[PDB]
């Protein structure tokens, strides 16, 4: 029988299941064209039990839903008689704690009901909305959400009207209400074309007798608000009142969800409504400020943020109305103990601060700096820090700022975790106290110093950190005793052996020396830097970073204080930082070679760099060649070019290549500046482009590339023409590196010299007798064409027209 | 030459209603100045429409010895932050730059 | 030569490139098409031609895009 | 071997062995612009990997200033797959 | 075969030089072009720049 | 600015140093000269007369009498190879066209 | 030598224009493009004087310019396709009086190439996606979503690479929250270059086609080709969605056509000419530019023709189909690079050579002793009409422009000491010799 046969040949789902990706291509293509002729008749019965098989995997599911959707697009009609079957076997997936079961059932049902018939759907799944089981009601309701995804709400909305206006069953009114909230979850923005039709659907049950329907409808309000935020400035008064009354004449998860939903209604309202509505809802809020519930807390606090954050309600309103119960019931240990409440309580309390100031909020959360759950005072400084950092320290008065600074000190000592929490709190709080902090610098430091004395490393390290934070304001005190303190006491801790603390100590010393210059530093740098030199041997990325930073500052500014001989020894030590395994170190090393060339003259450091070029192993040769480029950039290139060029004569490879690579970087650093040394360097590149070796011409070509890109636009085009004459012959080459550097030289030279000159070099060998030469010229002309295909329009030759074609361009020789 | 006693000039008049002048330089101090002005301006204030300025002015054959007065004259309409940054690279004050910008049109054109 | 898979992918990527055997006909016809696409793109050569002949911008661009089809004679053989 | 299926807005990343070099130029210096990759060499187990090592995406692949002067950085996901 | 037919399809250097409008160019590299009329018109265009010497040679560039 | 019209596209011009006096040469593609303009107008009016039906219905007068200014109404000029010219002698300081030489058909 | 380059007078000629509320208000702004310049003007309704608010350099070529509004926002972004391999998104800050770059997407190489996108660019009427397109082998599409904070985002682009195909235009079709989709023209030079006879040069047909989104499956699928009778330049979009039907007016030579896919039987109409004209027996007629006034009440198109004549077009439509077409002679204004038909009762006629104009609309172009034309009126013969001076439009404003500056001469040819400039400018009948001077009158 042809039907059993069609299924037989149809099981090339084996071709797609097992097999090569060739197998996949053969079968996928054949069926994607046979999707009519094969049909869905045999498919669906082969197909449903694999899609329901217990361990078909993520991408098996992905591929099979690919199949179902595209074959259902294909066979809009040729899938017809299997609708209730697909329906009921996939249905529980939309109402299912796997978001992706929801998603995938949703998408395939979208396409199913889409290329299918709505009639069948309605027919089968009307009588199930009235059913007795909330299980089946939820499953069919989230199904209906997926079916609206598949077809569109419009075709359905009156039948929704029915399933929601039913006077037989409350079961079915609850069902329709959750269908509502479900689409409100799924399609999201896609509702505003209706935007009130569903609101009409739901107006019936927030007053209903069954708490189930009432409160799921509250949550429907929540979900619709959520998808219905921002855009939606129009129609909304036609339902404002059932919301209003159910808010109080209701109880449940729905009410907190509805508070978030009416948060969307507090942003979208006007005074004579957003005064009465808010003012009314605030007493709801005051009774909910003690709500244990989590998503309650979320919804009510989000609400409050927008609600008591409008211009409808005066500061007085909140300060006498919201704050007392709000602070009372949310400023218990429970909320900081909570993982959600910590941050969200923060959010809304910072916003109420933004609303009504600091001289009351700060006062209401002062002594939570001395509570028990260190998490708590941690939270309160998290807030306070955010608050004063955004707003300023001007609002806080005297006694307030006192108790604040003191609770701060406590939090930081009491610290028992390795966290940036209390650090950032401190940094922000003094960052905002600005100049308010003068009189407690004895207090603040004395604390930090006693900590710096501790046995266990961790607290020592912490105190070093805290110094590195407040370092700048330590200045704004003008604390003679106190900034002097931090200076000498950190000179003490310079003996640490925990790299993690030593690095931060170096950071704090640097950030002190920035404010207070060298010649009034508390340890005179005359004793500091001698102490620092034995640290440069600490073979650790963070302490090394900060140490070389500090020594670079000093050698820049102090320069004359240190002696030439010291700088020379330090040069010789840098020469073997160029082999660290971390690249930050090596870039810092090169920079300081630059600074030393500025302080001392360039010539001795350049002599010590060439001798390093003689080393082998490449990555310290390459980094000394960077350093040479840098020395030349700072102290003008005429000082170094003769020595480089002359060193190009020592007969060794690694060094001739070092010279060439260094000129590369130099012209890149110089850029336009190379417009000076281009003439000096040409006769050396022409020298090395007339053969000396493969690598000789590879390297001279790289140099030409970088010179050209530097001297773009400064007129030194005669020199690059001259060097084209010498580079272009290497065009026929084979070695990959050699021909590659040649091609690079020709792109650089293309921007710098223009595309006429290079199209002329490329003219004659486009159509030449050999295929090796045809191919190289078409490679070049391709790269000349891709970049700057639009200049060439005025550079093409004149190519006469034979009999049956026209080839001249008369457009271009109209006279005028 | 346009205005009386103004040094010589090249007037160019395009096909889209544009009219302008190319004006020589008398001192590598002027030259190097605007040279650096725009060499920074390209880097920190690129054109709106995606392009690169160097490549737009070297569309067909590369640039050679012309500075883009219409990019330089954009320093005015720039933002205080960047106005700072660049004039500090020049270590002149935004007054120094903007006056040296305006006066070079002053002595040639209007 | 996987470089070549990529490189005749590049030939497939950029209409107008070449290779060592390319024929005067492909070369000059590609440059001719590009010339047309830019006469259209640049708002001003369009005025140049519109004004040179006595046509109007719709007339101009219609001609151009008709010509874009066999601009340089019939093919090679 | 290259992906080169055209560019996007998804940044690339470097393992720590591969930390520091440019993607093609094989430099170690003066990186200017960030790398972007294609969706196809963006998805799945290939999220946040080393364009070169294949190792875990930790540090950001960048573009040597030469590569940006010659605009070899305007071709797209250069993943050696 | 195909190669023999197109080799015979090829012409004399005198064939070329007499055909062409600018005879200075003609060389046997052109006489060996698969499109010598083009190749010669190109090589006789203005301002264009001829292939290096050394593609024939067996020695590499500056050995 | 202040703008003194022309009727054919301006190609080039030269100066008269004696009287400050400007000789413009103007010329256009795709246009009939003055002569052929009027001549084929009235001639089309003739072939228009010949509808053979009421003879009475006369529009030719209104044809030769209408003159819709091309300055707004587009230029009644057509063909493909059809050229037109003018030389004009004008004053820069005021827009008098003190002389107008108006040339042949396709010259 | 060492030179410094200065522009005294910017380029004046106009190439592109858009109209939108580019400052969020319902006072409308106009954004036109000079050569390498983006210039924004706001027309005051009181006097009728347009103030040129913001004139900016972009250092590139503006090949394509199209404004768009996000679904429900109050601003009017700009999408600019220029000659770099990028699409750019622009906005106005009146607070700083400056254009602001929201997003930036590279997709290829620089210069006015041939297969790199940027020449044509269209949007979807609602503001959901943009398509960028070249004149061969390449088109991409970008999707646009407000972010949580409603600050626009743009994801990676789609593809429609189809070899050997021109494009004479691309345009977005107005669907109602379906998948957006686009109507391009096309052609296929392919065979005409396989045929050694030149036969396939003739006998090749434009194919008015639609590509379609699938935002669910996130790709572009080729829906609907249809071989068109004859090549026509472009496609005016029909205000669909809720208002109007969907569909395109194909502006082909001598004939303007309604057409939409599905059940509609395709609608024709020959173009009415002016009578007793003096134009070559051969010369065809093409629709040059268009502009559509779609308002609370209804919609209509204006399209212009070579001799400068403007026409009105509205749709005589039954339930889902339209039924027939009425083009009725409005008036004739300078030849236009663009029309931007305001509310507040004007329209911007961007001249193409010379001074560009602002007209104000006086009568809807309906119900007077000017005849009536139609797509249902059968005939053996054509229509005609006899034009006349300005009836339905009144010339409010006149902005000067030198475009084109065909010749110059510096001299001091008035008795004044400072030199004047003698600019020979303008095209054909609208040409002139014009005196420039440094003074103000
Ligand atoms: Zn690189
Ligand atoms: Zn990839
Ligand atoms: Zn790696």
């Amino acid at each position: 029988p042809e039907e059993q046969k069609e299924r037989k040949i149809m099981k090339l789902l084996l071709k797609i299941k097992n097999g090569t990706p060739p197998m996949r291509k053969a079968a996928l293509r054949q069926i994607t064209d046979k999707a009519r002729e094969f049909g869905a008749g045999p498919l669906f019965n082969q197909i449903l039990p694999l899609l329901m098989s217990p361990t078909l995997e993520d991408q098996e599911r992905h591929l099979l839903v690919k199949v179902i959707d595209r074959i259902l697009y294909k066979l809009d009609d040729l899938v017809r008689p299997y609708v209730h079957k697909i329906l009921v076997v996939i249905e529980p997936l939309l109402i299912d704690e796997d978001y992706y079961a929801r998603v995938e059932g949703r998408e395939i049902i979208s396409n199913l009901a889409k290329a299918a018939g709505l009639a069948t759907m309605i027919s089968t799944m009307r009588p199930d909305i009235d059913n007795m089981d909330e299980y089946v009601r939820n499953t069919t309701a989230r199904a209906f959400a997926v079916v609206a995804s598949a077809l569109g709400i419009p075709s359905l909305l009156p039948f929704l009207k029915a399933v929601c206006k039913s006077k037989k069953s409350w079961q079915a009114r609850h069902t329709g209400i959750k269908i509502v909230q479900q689409i409100a979850i799924l399609m999201g923005c896609a509702i505003l074309p209706h935007l009130r039709s569903l609101v009409e659907i739901i107006e019936h049950g927030l007053v209903d007798e069954q708490q189930k329907v009432r409160t799921i409808s509250a949550l429907a309000i929540a979900a619709l608000a959520e998808a219905a935020t921002p855009y939606g400035i129009e129609s909304f008064d036609s339902v404002l009142k059932p919301l209003w009354k159910g808010i109080r004449q209701h109880r449940g998860k729905g009410l907190a969800a509805f508070l978030k939903a009416i948060g969307y209604l507090i942003p979208l309202m006007d005074a004579e409504y957003a005064n009465y509505y808010t003012r009314e809802v605030m007493l709801i809020l005051i009774r909910e400020f003690q709500s244990p519930d989590e998503e309650m807390k979320k919804i009510v606090l989000k609400v409050v943020k927008q609600c008591c954050g409008t211009d409808g309600v005066e500061a007085n309103y909140i300060k006498t109305e919201i704050l007392p119960p709000f602070f009372k019931h949310f400023w218990q240990h429970r909320m900081a103990l909570d993982r959600r409440n910590y941050r969200q309580l923060v959010d809304t309390t910072v916003e109420l601060a933004n609303k009504v100031g600091a001289a009351e909020i700060i006062s209401r959360i002062v002594d939570d700096l001395k509570d028990e759950a260190e998490q708590y005072r941690k939270m309160v400084m998290e807030t306070i820090e955010k608050i004063m950092g955004n707003l300023g320290a001007a609002d806080i008065d005297h006694k307030l700022e006192e108790q604040l600074i003191d609770g701060i000190l406590y939090a930081f000592q009491e610290q028992t975790t390795e966290d940036s929490v209390m650090l950032n709190g401190f940094g922000t709080v003094v960052n905002a106290l600005g100049k308010r902090v003068k009189p407690y610098l004895p207090q603040i430091c004395g604390t930090v110093l006693w900590r710096l004395n501790n046995k266990s490393a961790k607290v020592r390290q912490q105190a070093a950190d805290l110094i590195s934070r407040t370092a700048v304001v330590m200045k704004t005190c003008q604390e003679e005793k106190l900034m002097g303190h931090l200076g000498v006491v950190l000179y003490e801790y310079l003996g640490e052996e925990y790299p993690e603390v030593l690095g931060s100590i170096l950071g704090a010393l640097k950030a002190i020396v920035n404010v207070i210059g060298m010649h009034k530093m508390t340890p005179p740098i005359k004793d500091l830097l001698p102490r620092l030199t034995p640290i440069l041997k600490n073979r650790h990325e963070k302490v090394q970073e900060n140490c070389i930073d500090l020594v670079g500052r000093i050698a820049d500014r102090g320069a004359e204080y240190v002696s030439a001989r010291e700088w020379m020894r330090i040069c010789f030590e840098l020469l073997e930082l160029l082999k660290a395994h971390k690249k930050a170190i090596r870039r810092a090393t090169v920079n300081t070679f630059g600074y030393i060339a500025k302080a001392i003259g360039p010539h001795d450091v350049l002599a010590t760099l060439l001798n390093n070029l003689k080393v082998q192993e490449r990555q310290n040769r390459v980094c000394t060649t960077v350093a040479i480029a840098i020395v030349a950039e700072t102290c003008s290139p005429f000082t170094v070019l003769p020595a480089l060029m002359n060193e190009y004569r020592v007969p060794e490879l690694n060094v001739q290549n070092g010279v060439l690579k260094s000129l590369s970087f130099l012209f890149e650093y110089i850029g336009e500046m190379g417009k000076d040394y281009i003439y000096a360097v040409t006769p050396l590149l022409e020298d090395a482009l007339m053969d000396r070796d493969l690598v000789h011409r590879q390297t001279a070509s790289a140099v030409v590339q970088h010179m050209s890109l530097g001297v773009y636009g400064f007129g030194c085009e005669d020199s690059l023409n001259h060097l084209l004459n010498y580079v272009w012959p290497n065009v026929f080459e084979t070695s990959p590196h050699v021909i590659q550097a040649v091609m690079g030289a020709l792109e650089g030279l293309r921007v710098a010299i223009g595309p006429c000159r290079m199209l002329q070099y490329c003219l004659q060998g486009l159509f030449h007798p050999a295929r090796k030469v045809r191919d190289v010229y078409w490679k070049i002309y391709n790269s000349i064409y891709i970049g700057s295909q639009d200049a060439l329009i005025a550079h093409y030759p004149r190519i006469y027209n034979d009999d049956k074609n026209t080839y001249i361009r008369y457009e271009l020789d109209y006279i005028l | 030459t346009l205005i009386p006693g103004g040094s010589e000039s090249l007037v160019y008049t395009t096909l889209s209603g544009g009219i302008g002048i190319l004006v020589p330089f008398t001192s590598h101090e002027d030259h190097d100045f605007f040279q650096h002005v725009e060499m920074h301006l390209r880097s920190e204030h690129p054109p709106l429409c995606g392009r690169d300025h160097l490549s737009f002015r070297s569309y067909y054959f590369p640039v050679k010895n012309v500075i883009d007065g219409d990019l330089c004259e954009q320093f005015n309409s720039m933002e205080p932050n960047k106005q700072k940054n660049v004039s500090e690279e020049l270590d002149r004050t935004p007054p120094e730059v903007s006056k040296k910008l305006e006066d070079i049109r002053t002595r040639y054109a209007f | 030569y996987t470089i070549h898979s990529q490189l005749e992918h590049l030939q497939s990527k950029y209409i107008g490139t070449g290779h060592a055997d390319t024929t005067k006909w492909e070369w000059l016809v590609n440059q001719h098409r590009d010339s047309y696409c830019s006469y259209m793109g640049h708002f001003d050569l369009l005025n140049y031609f519109a004004i040179a002949e006595n046509e109007s911008k719709a007339r101009v661009r219609f001609n151009l895009m008709e010509k874009m089809l066999q601009p340089c004679g019939p093919p090679a053989d | 071997i290259f992906c080169r299926k055209q560019a996007g807005v998804a940044i690339g990343r470097l393992c720590e062995k591969c930390d520091g070099k440019c993607v093609i130029c094989d430099s170690y210096v003066r990186p200017c612009t960030l790398v972007r990759i294609c969706d196809e060499c963006n998805y799945g187990s290939y999220q946040g990997r080393c364009v070169i090592c294949g190792g875990p995406g930790v540090s950001d692949a960048y573009y040597c200033k030469e590569c940006t002067i010659q605009e070899k950085d305007r071709d797209g996901c250069p993943k050696i797959v | 075969s195909k190669k023999k037919l197109r080799r015979m399809n090829r012409f004399t250097v005198a064939e070329l030089k007499q055909l062409v409008a600018r005879p200075d160019v003609v060389e046997m590299h052109d006489v060996t072009a698969q499109d010598p009329k083009l190749l010669v018109h190109l090589k006789a265009t203005r301002n264009s720049v001829p292939v290096p010497r050394h593609w024939c040679f067996k020695r590499k560039y500056l050995q | 600015q202040v703008a003194f019209p022309l009727q054919y596209t301006p190609r080039k011009f030269v100066i008269h140093p004696e009287s400050n006096n400007l000789i413009i040469i103007e010329t256009d593609h795709n246009a009939y000269t003055e002569a052929t303009k009027a001549q084929r107008k009235q001639q089309m009016a003739e072939e228009m007369v010949e509808a053979a039906g009421e003879l009475a219905a006369e529009m030719a007068a209104a044809f030769l009498n209408e003159n819709l200014p091309e300055s707004i109404f587009g230029a009644p000029k057509a063909g493909n190879g059809q050229w037109a010219s003018v030389i004009r002698v004008m004053n820069p300081i005021q827009g008098n066209t003190l002389d107008l030489v108006q040339l042949e058909q396709n010259e | 030598m060492f030179l410094y380059n200065l522009t005294l007078q910017r380029a004046t000629g106009i190439s592109f224009a858009i109209h939108g509320n580019f400052s969020g208000t319902k006072q409308q702004e106009i954004v036109v493009s000079r050569g390498k310049i983006l210039e924004l003007l706001r027309p005051d309704p009181n006097t009728g004087k347009v103030h040129t608010l913001l004139t900016v350099e972009v250092f590139g070529v503006i090949r394509s310019l199209m404004a768009f509004r996000l679904t429900g926002g109050t601003k009017d972004y700009i999408v600019v396709g220029s000659d770099s391999g990028r699409i750019v998104i622009l906005e106005y800050q009146p607070s700083k009086n400056m254009f602001e770059k929201i997003h930036q997407e590279t997709f290829g190489k620089s210069g006015c190439r041939r297969i790199v996108p940027g020449q044509f660019l269209a949007v979807d009427p609602k503001g959901r996606a943009v398509m960028i397109s070249a004149i061969e082998k390449q088109k991409l599409v970008y999707i646009l979503n407000r972010d949580a904070a409603a600050r626009l985002t743009i994801s990676s682009p789609l593809e429609a690479h189809k070899a050997n195909t021109l494009v004479y235009h691309v345009v977005g079709v107005d669907v109602g929250f379906e998948n957006p989709m686009f109507a391009c023209l096309e052609m296929d030079y392919e065979e005409a270059d396989n045929d050694p006879t030149g036969e396939a040069a003739a006998n090749t047909q434009q194919t008015l086609t639609f590509y379609e989104l699938d935002l669910g499956l996130n790709h572009v699928v080729r829906k609907y080709s249809e071989p068109l009778e004859e090549h026509g330049n472009f496609l005016i979009t029909v205000p669909g969605g809720s208002d109007g039907p969907s569909g395109v007016l194909i502006c082909s030579e001598n004939y303007i056509t309604y057409k939409n896919f599905g059940d509609q039987p395709d609608i024709r109409c020959p173009i009415p000419r002016r009578r007793n004209d003096l134009d070559d027996p051969e010369r065809g007629m093409i629709f040059v530019c268009s502009a559509t006034h779609k308002t609370k009440s209804m919609f209509f198109f204006l399209a212009q023709t070579e001799q400068g004549d403007i026409f009105k077009i509205t749709l005589e439509t039954d339930e889902d189909m339209v039924t027939e077409i009425r083009l009725k002679y409005f008036d004739t204004v300078p030849v236009a690079a663009a029309m931007c038909v305001l509310k507040t009762g004007f329209l911007f006629v961007a001249s193409e050579f010379g001074n560009h104009y602002l007209y104000q609309i006086a009568h809807l172009g309906d119900d007077d002793e000017e005849p009536e034309f139609s797509s249902a009126m059968p005939l053996e013969d054509t229509f005609f009409f006899q034009p006349r001076p300005l009836k339905n439009l009144v010339l409010v404003d006149e902005l000067d422009s030198l475009s084109p500056i065909l010749f110059c001469q510096i001299a001091d040819l008035a008795n004044e000491d400072t030199p004047q400039l003698y600019v020979a400018c303008g095209r054909g009948p609208r040409s002139s010799l014009r005196v420039l001077r440094h003074g103000l009158e």
